[PDB]
Parts: structure tokens; sequence; C-alpha cells
RNA sequence: AAUUGAAGAGUUUGAUCAUGGCUCAGAUUGAACGCUGGCGGCAGGCCUAACACAUGCAAGUCGAACGGUAACAGGAAGAAGCUUGCUUCUUUGCUGACGAGUGGCGGACGGGUGAGUAAUGUCUGGGAAACUGCCUGAUGGAGGGGGAUAACUACUGGAAACGGUAGCUAAUACCGCAUAACGUCGCAAGACCAAAGAGGGGGACCUUCGGGCCUCUUGCCAUCGGAUGUGCCCAGAUGGGAUUAGCUAGUAGGUGGGGUAACGGCUCACCUAGGCGACGAUCCCUAGCUGGUCUGAGAGGAUGACCAGCCACACUGGAACUGAGACACGGUCCAGACUCCUACGGGAGGCAGCAGUGGGGAAUAUUGCACAAUGGGCGCAAGCCUGAUGCAGCCAUGCCGCGUGUAUGAAGAAGGCCUUCGGGUUGUAAAGUACUUUCAGCGGGGAGGAAGGGAGUAAAGUUAAUACCUUUGCUCAUUGACGUUACCCGCAGAAGAAGCACCGGCUAACUCCGUGCCAGCAGCCGCGGUAAUACGGAGGGUGCAAGCGUUAAUCGGAAUUACUGGGCGUAAAGCGCACGCAGGCGGUUUGUUAAGUCAGAUGUGAAAUCCCCGGGCUCAACCUGGGAACUGCAUCUGAUACUGGCAA
């Protein structure tokens, strides 16, 4: 199974997680295939806080990928535009 | 992390009035400047060229109130941006919180603004600073909080601040006591007397 | 196309199969002058038409036997 | 080890013995069939290769031998006889 | 916009210039030690014994696969104290559920360590002879039977570990039978090959009135694709030693048989007599490799702790079994060393998972909290498990930030030290006076990491059905280990908060006293044999600063291995002289090629890191968005001056 899930990577009490697509079974911060956005849970009250490439999701999900709760919700926040 | 002495022997080491003490009074006058800055003071040093280069340094670290592994990062800054280093490397001593206060006349000293930096009676652009190396960018409104405002220090330090020469890229405004730091201080709008390039030959060798 | 390459048989004698010496012209990485450098491989030839000193086109392929994973195209120039 | 390591064990060797048996009925048939090729027999062969090749094909979907080696027992057999008839 | 980048000095001499070594000034570290030590943020923390391990956790899950009931809580029925109205006890898996068992899936991931391995590894680029559970797309099938076996019961062996015998039962366990392709074999003709059900709900009909039947969801099987993962091959590159020059008989190749998922000496029989090697084989010493890190102006040199990719190992040596995948860290078997239990017959174990011990060492941490987040396994889901992970504890180990106040203050106080006894200096320093409260302390307020999940509706889809299920909105309670959180406000008062090295030259910073070739110092030069700016103390100063020194190690300086970038008459250095093979280099003109060379394009050069322009933490360290870069390799397209090939 590959997944598009998240991947912790900011510091401590701060987290941005990285969206990528990996085959399940590799660690979470580990080997991807490719990495496909990002998620920062503050970032702060600006702009963004989440961009996400909706074509080569559309692309991974064509193929057979898998996708975790928080990608889904984060789909299901910048659904088309918003 | 900070000095903590004798501040007009420290002027006196330099040979140079390092405005440590601005104050209430005028020039010096209880100082013996120029005369012993020790024991053997009265001896003549005939100072060497890493001595003269050294020298410098201490003369710039002592003005701004800054220490070695600091003043070194400031080096380090000052030399990956673009242009002139020496130049650079007093644009970053002089965007310094600690510095815009002393120089829009809230603090008689450095040390006293340093104080009401660190005391967090100073707000940049309506947030409050409280921290002396903080880097004011370019069209930066920073004022004095509610609390501390109308405190006899920062009038008596705006007595003083007409005394001085009313530096070219500030909006020193003491009405409402807010300032505008505007833009970065050209190298000839700033003490025309240090020699950075001795400074700059100091950390490349 | 296919990628191939070119060299000249180093020597002959094995039962339907040839080795093939391949000059490589290499820069030295530290010097910067460029070194003549050899590569032997043990190519395959069903029946056997390239002698010694040849020179001799060669492809890769599947292993054919220990080492041997290399087999000819085109025998040119084969002057004694 | 106090787990369920115990069960797979337990299961592995049961598998094993199911698998061993299977396994060697396979490998009886083969011989029948290159032993009846040691000789010069065409149609006895023939027989012994039909006998073959529903139990290899089956052990194959089964799952224990993994198709490609029954294609390969059959692929050999079919150019013995095919040496000898 | 993405390379703004290079320092010397001391010491050979009576002096000089050159050569030349030694040494110092810098940056760095998984550091240790000595003295000192306030706070915070972010990181890091057994480098040695791949030594031995007490104890606790680190891999379980599913009853929506199955027989079933060991508990827990209800339900039905009976009997009793009977307060005729509530309790007590009993039979029933009847139900929510569930110990043990069968079965499915996972225990091959995650996590650890660097022993071995110098090339069955790694890096970069090509390739063909492949397998691929879960995930996805398409085409279809999913019919009909059988024999068992756990659990259970009864005996029974054994000290235990663990068994044995006889009966009973189920399944998505197992086995046939039918069915058969765009599947396997075969040139074809033909031959042959599979499967498994379960759950939610329901109008009518039929009920042996249990349920058939309809619908939905999910699962099963076969084939072809896809994605991911893995196996295999080639070329180049990736330590030191020639005081290691020969190595190799399954060895090199061929034919045929076997074997593997797949090519292949992978294996065997036969035939040939090869193969590798001075472009360094073989042997020996060392070593995990890489992205990177440190240093450097650069080219290089050293290194490969954290983080990430790959490999290898799991007490030691070997082997396979199960499985999509292992020759398997918390599986099996054997053997060995050690440790333990024993009734002496035999058994048991494996921290290089996380904590933790003992030992070793200059040296390196808690037997913590939570699954709230992110991820993983199982499950339709709820949820269960997760020492991954999130966090917390200890440690100045590093980086970064802040604090120990601020202004005024000459009687230039006292006291110390020096003094040519005039004074000088400590020194605006302190005291005095006037202000400020960062951080610590005390008391209130209080984000964010929280998205989902659950329970009701409404609509749509499906359908016979306004059920059930799926999706989308809406409403209602909720879900934080950290955590007395970050941060904000108020309180009292400068109140709780400065050391360490050095002062002869290099090298910033000087006098007095004690000692007298002693005591001792020292990186080099060298000081000390009575007025020592070098020893020990004091005063004074200098440098750094919650650090500072010493030691170890690396690069620099070192152009002292010189590719960039050195030399050889006399400083070290021209073979005693020639001939000459391999090697290196090659006059001149024209034509062709285009291998080197150059230009462009494409694929790749993982992400992080370095660099540039921005963004968020009060700033910084830190985190992060986009680019540049990765100097390379391969292929294609061109150019043809130079070099090479070929012809004249």
């Amino acid at each position: 199974m590959v997944t598009i899930r998240l991947a912790r990577h900011g510091a401590k009490k701060r987290p941005f997680y990285q969206v990528v697509v990996a085959d399940s079974r590799n660690a979470r911060n580990g080997r991807f295939i490719e990495r496909v956005g990002f998620f920062n849970p503050i970032a702060s009250e600006k702009e963004e806080g989440t961009r996400l490439d909706l074509d080569r999701i559309a692309h991974w999900v064509g193929q057979g990928a898998t996708i975790s709760d928080r990608v889904a919700a984060l789909i299901k926040e910048v659904n088309k535009a918003a | 992390a900070r000095y903590l002495g004798p501040k007009l022997k420290l002027s006196r080491r330099e040979g140079t009035d390092l405005f440590l003490k601005s104050g209430v009074r005028a020039i010096d006058t209880k100082c013996k400047i120029e005369q012993a800055p020790g024991q053997h003071g009265a001896r003549k040093p005939r100072l060497s060229d890493y001595g003269v280069q050294l020298r410098e340094k201490q003369k710039v670290r002592r003005i701004y109130g800054v220490l070695e592994r600091q003043f070194r990062n400031y080096y380090k800054e000052a030399a990956r941006l673009k242009g002139n280093t020496g130049e650079n490397l007093l644009a970053l001593l002089e965007g310094r919180l600690d510095n815009v206060v002393y120089r829009m006349g809230f603090g008689a000293t450095r040390a006293e603004a340093r104080q009401l930096v660190s005391h967090k009676a100073i707000m940049v652009n309506g947030r409050v600073v409280n921290i002396a190396s903080y880097q004011v960018s370019p069209n930066d409104v920073v004022s004095i909080r509610e609390k501390a405002k109308k405190q006899s220090r920062v009038k008596a330090a705006l007595e003083l601040a007409e005394q001085r020469e009313k530096p070219t890229w500030l909006e020193v405004d003491a009405g409402k006591m807010e300032g505008t730091f505007k833009r970065k201080p050209e190298r000839s709008d700033l003490s025309a007397d240090i020699n950075e390039h001795l400074i700059v030959e100091l950390y490349s060798k | 196309k296919i990628r191939t390459l070119q060299g000249r048989v180093v020597s002959d004698k094995m039962e339907k199969s040839i080795v093939v010496a391949i000059e490589r012209f290499v820069k030295h990485p530290i010097y910067g002058k460029f070194i003549k450098r050899t590569t032997k491989l043990h190519v395959h030839d069903e029946n056997n038409e390239c002698g010694i000193g040849d020179v001799v086109e060669i492809r890769e392929c599947r292993p054919l036997s220990k080492t041997k994973s290399w087999t000819l195209v085109r025998v040119v120039e084969k002057a004694v | 080890n106090i787990k369920s390591a115990k069960k797979r064990a337990i299961q592995s060797e049961k598998a094993r013995k199911h698998n061993a048996s299977r396994r060697s009925m396979m490998r009886t048939f083969i011989k029948k069939v290159y032993a009846a090729i040691e000789a010069g027999d065409k149609a006895a062969a023939q027989k012994a290769f039909n006998e073959m090749q529903p139990i290899v094909d089956r052990q194959a979907a089964k799952g224990l031998i993994h198709k490609n080696k029954a294609a390969r027992h059959k692929a050999n057999l079919t150019a013995q006889i095919n040496k000898l008839a």
C-alpha cells in the first residue's frame, strides 16, 4: 500500500507536517516516493497554513494510493479553492 | 553577559569619549581622561599593529555594549550580506533596538536605553519587545508603552536629546514619545572616526 | 538504436566465446591528463567467427555464463 | 517465547506436515514420468504425464509450487517425450 | 540574488641572506578534566566491553470466519424468605460481550547495533531473464459434496517443561468433484488447472414455520494491467602495503540433464584448456558505504556522531520450516560457551528494543507520563495494541537569547598597593541621592497543538421499500500526556544572581614583595646562581564571560608532497653510461570520421544540509516556502578549430 500521509518535521512543541506519498510500511519521517504539499497547524493567521498539490494527489489515488484521515481532512478543507 | 563595571575606565583606555555617561552634565570634567587607564596609565603604550586593530574592535563593542560572540556573529552576517562589510557591520550595530532607543533620546545612555528595552517599556509596531538586540527594520515605529511613559528618566533623556546632533535617519518626535526608523544609516551619517577596516582585518586573520 | 561498444580481441581460445579489450580515454581527476584505460570483457559469439587481433562491436545482453553479459554484433577490421 | 509466536510455531508445524506430504506426492508423480522416459516407452510416459499434469497444476494453484515451476516441469517433460516419440 | 576571496610570527648566526625543520596565533568536537555557575529556547548525550545481564514494559488484533461460555452485566423460566412486591438461589449463550481454542491477518514493519565485509557491499548510470501480501482498474466466475481435527470430556505419563491414549464437534481450516478462459503446456490438435462465506434490513410468497426469497455492504477465486516493494546483471568510481608476483581444476568456456520466481558453474555428467594478473591479480593490515560534517580562498585534506537512503548482524557456529516476503532481534531445530531450575530422569534462557543494573573506561541520562497529535498493526467500525512517536526528568555537552540593575555622585572619603613621600592609583569605583523591575519568587487570567470520533435529523444515491447502507449539509454533548503550558496582568523590593585565564617576545596587558641553578615555570625562544615585567604572593591591568582554561583529535597556517602550487652545480635531490620493449609525446598538407573537445536538449543526480530571496517563533538559535546548487552520468541533436582514428 502506498499512502498519502503526514510526516512530522517542525521543532518541539511546534510541528510542521509535510504531506508525502510513501510506501506505507516505511517509517513516518523516512523514505517517501514524493512529497506533495505541507500542513502547518499554526503558521500564523496570515495567508496559507497549508498548500497541497491536488493534481499529484489525484494521480496517486488514480494509481491506488490510500489517504490517511488528516490528508482527507485537508483535502476536505482546501476543497477546490476553500 | 553585559559589562557591569566602571564605565569611564573603558572610555579612558580608548582615549576617546565613548558616550558611556552622557547623563546630566557636560563634557566629562571628572574622568582624568587620557591620563591613567590603570596604575601605569601615565606611560605611553607604543602600541603594536595587533594592538591598534584590537583596540579599534574594543572601541566599537564598548560603545554599543556588545560582547564578543555576538559581535563576531554580526561580523559573519555583515560579511555574507552584499556590499561593504565595514558599513554593513555598522548598519547591523545601528539597527539594534537599544541603540535606536538611545538615538531617539528615550534613554540618556545606551545602558539606560537597554534597561528601558529590557524592562518591557518599549513597543515596536505596537508589540512589546523585551530584547536588546532586536533588529529594527526600516519604516518601523518604536515607542514607549503607557506604563513607563511620563516616568522621569525618559523625560530627562529627551531633555538631553537636544544637546546631541539629531540623527537624519529617524523621526525623533518627543511629543507623542514615538519614533520611526525610516532608513538604514549611511556610513557617512554616523561618527566619522571609527575605522571599520581595522575590525574587518582583525576578524580576517 | 542500441548502445554498443567497440574493442579489439585480446584472446581467442575458448569454445564459442571471445574476450575484448575496450579503450576508454578518461581525464585524471586530480592531474587533468587524458589517460588511456582498458576494460576487458568476456564476450559471447555463436560460431566463433572472430579471431585474435580483430576489432569488434559488442552489445550487452542477459548473462550467458559467469561474467559474460556481452555479445557481438559486427566484426570489423580483422586485418593481420 | 510467550506470545502469539507459539501459535505460529504450531501452525507452521502443521502446515509443514501437510505441505511435505503434498510435495512428496507431486515429486513421486514426476519421478513416474521421467522414470518411464529412462526406458524407451512413449505411450507409458505419456500416460504418466497425463497422470502428473492435473496434480502439478493443482499444487500450483493451491500455492505450494508457484506455477512457473509447474510450467517448467511439464515443458521439460514434453520435450523429453518428443525427444523420444 | 544564489562562491565579496587568500595576513603571518618565533627559533640555526658575531651578524647576513637563502634553504630547512620545529613551534605558536584560527576554526572545530558525540569530548574529558580543573576552577566557577543565574534563567530560558533549540539541539545532543556508552566514541570503550558486538562484555554479562536482575526486574518491568517493547506485538498484537478480529466473534461482522467457527465450535463455544471461563468470567462480568442483563433476559426468560422455576423455587424460597415472601415487604403479593422486592430480594435470594437455580436451568437456559437467550443478549451485550468474552478467558481458553481453531482460523484470517500482522509478528520480514517499526526500533537497535557496526561485529563482519575492500567488494556477493555502497554510490552513479544503464539493462533483462523476474516475483510482488495489503492497495487500484478491467473482464468473468462464486456450482455441488466429503473426511477430519483442536477446544471439550474421560483416563493417563512426568518434579517441572511438556506430553500420551480413546471418544465428540465447527468453520472463510483441509480435500475431492463439476466448471475453464484473451491462463499453463503444446507448432497445432488437444490436455489440464480455482473458489468462501459473513453481516445489516425487509414488502409479498414458501416455511421441515430455524430460515428460505429480495436488496445492499463486505469477503473468495481466475486472468490481464497499474502502483509499490524486492531479486538479478553490466560499466565506472569507492583504503593502505610489492619488504605480498604469480593466482585459479567448477577453475574459464561449450553441449546436454537438473534447479530457481528469474539469467547464470547455480548444480551434475561429458568435452575443450582456458580464466585472472604489474591498468596490481593473489595474499596481508584496516574498514560498514553514501547524502553529508569539520577545515580550506580554492583545489584539496580529515571524517562519516545526530538526521536520512542502502547493506550487514541479533549470545556463538550451522540449518531449514511457515509465508507474498525471512533462511526470521522479542519464531523453530541442532551444536557450543555461560547462567539458572531439578525429585538428578530432564528442563529453561538470550536488552546490539526502552528504562535499568554489574563491569570496562577520562567519559555519557529516568527502572517517568501518554497514546492527545503524526504514523503503524488488526478490525466494517467502535476500539485494542504501539519503549515507534509526542512529551517530561538529569547533564553548561553545544548553539543562541536575556539577566546580575540604571542615572547621578569628588569629601577625588576610608582602606589596599606604589611613591623621587610632593603625591599617584584603585576610582564615579563605593557610600550618599534619585529611578527601573527583565528573569527568578508570589498571586490571578489564559491561547494553540483538535482534526476527527459519537448521537440525532434533512436531502441525494441504491432499492420492491419512505428499511439498512453510503455521501453531503445541520444540530447536540464531548476528545490534551505535556500542563500550576506559551503568553498576558498585578505584587514587593536592587532586592536572589560573576567567574576563569593571562600580563618577557610571539601576544592585548606592569610594578612591589618573597625566593636565590632552589622552590619552581614553559607551546617555542628560554627564565631562576640577591635589586626576577618569565618562579610564588599582592596591587594594577588585559582578554573572554555563565562561562573560562588545560588536555586529546582534525584541517589551516604548511607553497613542509607543490593539480592549482616547489625543487635537483654547491643546501636533500641527475641512475656510472648507453641500447631498447610496454608507456608518454610527436613535423607538414588535403579529404573523411567526430572518439576526446565544445554547444544545446532530455532523463536522472532522493529529502534534509550548504547558498540566495522571503515567511513564523518578542529576536536569535530554530523551523519553514520558493529558487539556485548537486561541479556528475547516460542518451539524442549539432559544430569541426585543436587532439585522436582512417586514406593520400
